[PDB]
């Protein structure tokens, strides 16, 4: 009863592997990190932490290739004062030689997930901040289709349609299958200088249950 | 029958008429080196109203030749011509590409029928 | 700070005639087509580039409407700056570069990772129905090297989409705007660019591309009032009853919008 | 990949056919905590002696540019693998890339390397199984749906198999596809693929199992290995995953058929065909898999599909042309095939009138009655069609092409 | 040479009568068609070539009015001209290391050759002269009704090599469109014009060329080709007052009320030009 069951689906998705960021390669399934991101796109406040209990993979895994022209560099910081001490044009020209970068992608197609999640109050939570309140607000937003931002399947190019599941979860294509997906991105511990942390993604019956991202025994 | 005798369609009817005319000529003067399908198909499909009249004169002569002999097939060809032209109100000045395709398929449909027992 | 007050959704319909709307660098520059459905495909960043270029031309370096991410088709004749703990620099970047304000950016360094989001978001534009590009063989008069002059003519190839209508979805999130000062003036200029994107983008390759329709679902709440995926469902772009065979002009398509839920409006800019 | 890592751990055990040579973080390869992360990964072999097309110094992980750097981390801390693992995977990849070992094949622009999780004869078979040259008997068997054990008892099909495809991006190389299926399962999938592709040969020198490179080359802009669309090379993943072929395949082969013409520069007696054996095979595969249609291996005159009948009709008209004007340097297949298949209503009238003229010439000449036979075939084919459609779909065009290929082959020396 | 200041769109109508307006290198030499609908096509490249020919014939190589793509030119030898006239040694395969000299060579290429000034060019080959986008663009011409290309066989009563066939004559063939009305759009860009140097003199010459395009293109395979309309839509400012498509649509091409059967002359078509938006003026007088 206490918990959430959010469904998300979309044509495209790209959950890029950390060891293949330069030439994008997607995780076969949405990592908990992505899940968390999606959840925070609907409702979130500093007072609350989202936890992903299970991730259901409903539609089968399918891959596709897309290649895009890209920029090689982050824009440099100007200094506001010296930026105007002598009026100057500021720009970033994608046609100026080294600027141009080509970057392939190995991205999923026709994804469909059911995210089971729940809330947890952060240590900086307000004294009056009820967890039930935030549960209700998120459920309202999910039912009404409201959101802070359109949730995306990893990347902004890939918007995610979503609905709230009040009923029992539908069955997956992998309902009677077992599959070890290897070590994959759990989360990012921003407290511990932003290293990745990984888990053994053993899919079974089409449902993945990762360990708690807040577990002391996972964290250093 | 794949041939659709109930298809009152102008290019289709003209194609059937062409087929029956060719059969009539083939019966009147068998085995010649060239048939009207080989001689007049170009003009026939190009400006039908300008040549179908003379094609009909020739077919009338062929059917007259047939009529003299006991092998009066001639009555079947003449009644076929009567039935086909009955449904046509006027010959077209020109036919488009699709109308010419319909003409060809109608001709080939009617030709198949006449050869069948 | 001022900001737009409502979440917006928009469905942009544009079409191409005998042109290469967006080439595929991984397929010999042939126009992209989706492998899973056969639909033609246009990347969002291809469209964002057009919006950037159009605004750069139109606002010609006005105080609050300069553009960061240029391409070498620009002029340096005139410029000006707004000139209003690292929040100061970020909001200075936002307040005078239209593209950084609208689409977001990333800066080289911060204690943080240096991310700016911007409210606008838009997805891959895909054809309403599958497209089948045609290879066009062309020949040149002269030869480029002296070696190949050893009578003299070279044969090239051009890839064209005979026709195809592309549906481009997009989302404007007001809460993101509130962190970036994306105001109603910016939003109206943005609708202007989306309508006028392809006007200045003429070149040998693209042929004729035009924005035919731009439906805008204007919500009442700061957040939305209905799910975006359900809003997009109302724009039933389907073929006119009188047309059969390949589509070769926008008249071959009939597009209508149903009654959106009472909490969200609709406007047909085009 | 950790698959690569496991392969190194496998081959490194033996003193031959391998090699035993040797801040902190979580190693994503192994999953071991607190291990020495590599700051700069060892290089991969590029060039013709490694991954073709890439520069000699190739790499999987490469953060040389500021764009790709993330969460404040630098050159390889973004991709954290222990030193040992880093070495391992690289080495295994390199050993698989050495052509002296049979575990390698080059497809279009990508180089494919495969292995079994433990020693199995599959690793010696798959080298040729998607580049066919006992092996032929095995191929016929698996195309028949027979289990591999019936031709190779030592084939333990429960062994897991891996296939990897690497494409070059200057110094960077990219993963195009990846399969980890079992030997038996993917062997059956390849069997099904070859079963779908099966078509009667056009000339008795063409091979029974068309090499995938030959199939791809035939869709190339100039029938050379370069100009193969890399996306189509990657799409034909569909061969051994068992899924639908990429939807861009049929329009690609149809585009080649549009833009091709019979070059007499082969210098054989025959002027090169437009619908070659391989293009028809690809069209048959696309129609069987994506469209779920039924397509025969040879002509089936007991059929009633208008697209198929129009393809057969086009074939007989072309035969009549090539008999009426022998040795000519051009034929309707060079010009009107593209528009006949896509828009019959506009062009079949002129083709039929021209065929009428051809039969006219043929009647007076010798062959005085194949002049009759072709007209009988036109009768019996046209008899089943009610109208010429205004336009035809892409798959209807595919059926047109298959019918044309069938009726052309069954008519080379009928008369 | 001061640049133009107005955004212009134009619509070109041209005829063909028993001619091959543009041959397809693939279909032997058959007129280009849209295989899925039968409408005829003329590559914008062909019209650009005819414009170039007009320029060369009417100016005959006067200064500021040479053309860059010619029947026997070598591009590198032409780029070395720019490098010499700029006094730079032609950097091997490369631009000059000084950006200002690069700009000067590119501008000399633009300011001299008419068609580089007009249509742009990609000169980054061997001796590198940079890139130009071209203030002027035009799309593929497409017929208003499907064309029916017919194949005409002809014979020659003489043979080139040693042959014994003539026992029948040497056969050849011509492909011709019996008739077809082609609607070719075009575009002129002020912003890029400024960056290139496209002046009103140039523009005048341009309309001239368009009107007189075909008049000097006569050949045994072209037939009788003519320009029937040049509907120009002048915008009153740098950036237009109306979307392009919204102006093209004012130009309506239909078949005359009394015309039936296949079209065989311009008189079978009724051309109507609507009221332009208040920010535009129409000079259909061309």
């Amino acid at each position: 009863t206490y918990g959430i069951r959010l469904r998300v689906w979309g044509d495209y998705a790209c959950f890029t592997r950390p060891e293949m960021k330069v030439e994008r390669v997607s995780y076969d399934v949405m990592p908990p990190s992505a899940a968390r991101g999606i959840l925070e796109a609907i409702h979130w406040k500093p007072a609350i932490r989202w936890i992903v209990d299970r991730i259901h993979v409903l539609r089968p895994i399918v891959f596709d290739n897309v290649r895009r022209n890209e920029v090689s560099s982050k824009i440099p910081k100007p200094n506001p004062a010296t930026a105007m001490r002598d009026r100057k044009p500021l720009y970033f020209l994608v046609d100026d030689g080294s600027n141009r970068q080509q970057r392939a992608a190995t991205l999923l197609r026709n994804v469909d997930y059911v995210i089971e999640a729940h809330f947890e109050l952060t240590d900086k939570a307000g004294a009056e901040d009820n967890a039930g309140k935030h549960l209700d607000i998120f459920r309202r937003r999910a039912r009404a289709g409201q959101s802070f931002q359109q949730p995306c399947l990893g990347c902004r190019e890939f918007p995610a349609s979503f609905e709230l599941l009040e009923g029992d979860v539908p069955l997956s294509c992998y309902a009677g299958e077992k599959r070890d997906l290897g070590y994959m991105l759990l989360d990012i511990d921003f407290e511990r200088d932003m290293t990745p942390l990984f888990f053994k993604a053993v899919m079974e019956d089409g449902v993945i249950t990762p360990p708690s991202r807040t577990s002391p025994e996972v964290r250093a | 029958v794949s041939l659709d005798p109930a298809r009152t369609d102008r290019p289709y009817l003209l194609g059937r008429l062409f087929a029956v005319l060719e059969k009539a000529q083939e019966d009147a003067v068998p085995g010649a080196n060239a048939t009207i399908k080989d001689r007049y198909l170009a003009s026939a499909s190009a400006n039908p109203g300008q040549v179908f009249h003379m094609l009909l004169k020739n077919a009338s002569n062929h059917t007259a030749k047939l009529r003299k002999d006991p092998e009066r097939k001639a009555i079947h060809y003449e009644i076929m011509m009567q039935e086909i032209i009955d449904n046509i109100s006027d010959f077209p000045v020109t036919m488009s590409s699709d109308e010419q395709g319909l003409f060809m398929i109608g001709y080939y449909h009617q030709r198949k029928a006449l050869f069948t027992k | 700070m001022t900001a737009i007050a409502n979440r917006y959704e928009f469905v942009l319909l544009f079409d191409v005639e005998n042109g290469n709307p967006n080439g595929d660098p991984d397929a010999g520059n042939m126009p992209r087509i989706d492998p899973e459905t056969g639909h033609g495909l246009v990347t969002d960043v291809c469209l964002k580039r057009k919006i950037r270029n159009h605004v750069a031309l139109t606002k010609e370096g006005a105080e609050r409407f300069n553009i960061y991410i240029q391409e070498k088709a620009i002029l340096n004749e005139t410029h000006e700056r707004a000139y209003t703990d690292a929040k100061r620099v970020t909001d200075w970047m936002c307040t005078n570069f239209y593209d950084i304000r609208t689409f977001g950016a990333v800066m080289t360094t911060e204690v943080n990772c240096g991310q700016v989001r911007g409210p606008v978001q838009m997805a891959f534009a895909r054809s309403v129905e599958p497209v089948v590009p045609q290879e066009v063989s062309i020949t040149r008069m002269a030869v480029t090297t002296k070696a190949e002059a050893e009578d003299n003519r070279t044969m090239g190839r051009k890839h064209i989409v005979p026709y195809g209508l592309y549906v481009a979805h997009g989302f404007i999130s007001a809460p993101l705007a509130e962190k970036t000062g994306f105001s109603d003036e910016d939003l109206t200029l943005f609708w202007d660019a989306l309508v006028n994107m392809f006007e200045h983008d003429r070149s040998a390759a693209r042929g004729l591309m035009s924005s035919r329709k731009l439906i805008v679902f204007k919500h009442q709440n700061r957040l939305g009032n209905a799910p975006a995926h359900k809003l997009f469902d109302l724009v039933k772009v389907s073929r006119a009853e009188g047309s059969s065979g390949p589509a070769r002009s926008f008249a071959d398509y009939a597009v209508t919008v149903g009654q959106a839920p009472e909490g969200v409006e609709v406007k047909e800019m085009l | 990949l950790q698959a690569l890592h496991g392969y190194y751990q496998r081959m490194s055990a033996d003193p031959d056919a391998g090699m035993p040579p040797y801040l902190c973080g979580q190693c994503l390869i192994t999953g071991e905590r607190q291990k020495p992360i590599a700051q700069l990964h060892p290089s991969i072999k590029g060039g013709r002696d490694g991954v073709r097309g890439a520069q000699a110094v190739a790499s999987i992980v490469s953060f040389n540019n500021t764009a790709f750097e993330s969460y404040g981390k630098e050159q390889s801390i973004n991709a954290p693998v222990s030193q040992e693992a880093a070495f391992s995977y690289v080495t295994a990849l390199n050993y698989l890339l050495n052509p002296s070992n049979r575990q390698k094949v080059t497809i279009a622009d990508a180089t494919v390397v495969f292995w079994a999780e433990r020693s199995s004869p599959a690793e010696d078979i798959f080298a040729g199984m998607f580049d066919p040259p006992r092996m032929h008997d095995l191929l016929v068997a698996i195309r028949s749906g027979k289990r591999a054990t019936d031709i190779m008892p030592d084939m333990d099909e429960s062994v897991r198999f891996h296939v990897l495809g690497l494409s070059p991006n200057a110094a960077r190389l990219s993963v195009r596809f990846w399969e980890v299926d079992t030997v038996g399962h993917m062997l059956d999938k390849v069997g099904r693929h070859y079963r779908e592709l099966e078509i009667i040969p056009q000339f008795n020198n063409e091979q029974e199992f068309p090499s995938l490179s030959t199939l791809l080359r035939q869709t190339a802009v100039l029938n050379k290995t370069e100009n193969i669309s890399p996306v189509l090379a990657g799409g034909l993943r569909a061969m051994l995953t068992g899924g639908p072929y990429p939807q861009s395949l049929l329009p690609a082969v149809l585009g080649r058929i549009r833009a091709e013409h019979a070059r007499p520069e082969d210098k054989s007696r025959y002027r090169l065909e437009v619908v070659t054996y391989y293009r028809a095979a690809l069209i048959k595969a696309y129609l069987i898999r994506n469209r779920k249609l039924e397509v025969p291996v040879s002509l089936d005159p007991a059929r009633t599909d208008r697209p198929y009948l129009l393809g057969r009709l086009f074939a007989v008209l072309e035969k009549a042309q090539e008999d009426a004007v022998p040795g000519a340097n051009a034929t309707i297949k060079d010009r009107y095939l593209a528009s006949a298949s896509a828009n019959p209503g506009q062009v079949f009238h002129m083709l039929l009138k021209n065929a009428s003229n051809h039969t006219a010439k043929l009647r007076k000449d010798p062959e005085r009655k194949s002049a009759i036979h072709y007209e009988i075939m036109m009768q019996e084919i046209i008899d089943n069609i009610s109208d010429f459609p205004v336009t035809m779909s892409s798959d209807e065009q595919g059926l047109f092409m298959i019918g044309y290929y069938h009726q052309r082959k069954a008519l080379f020396t009928k008369k």
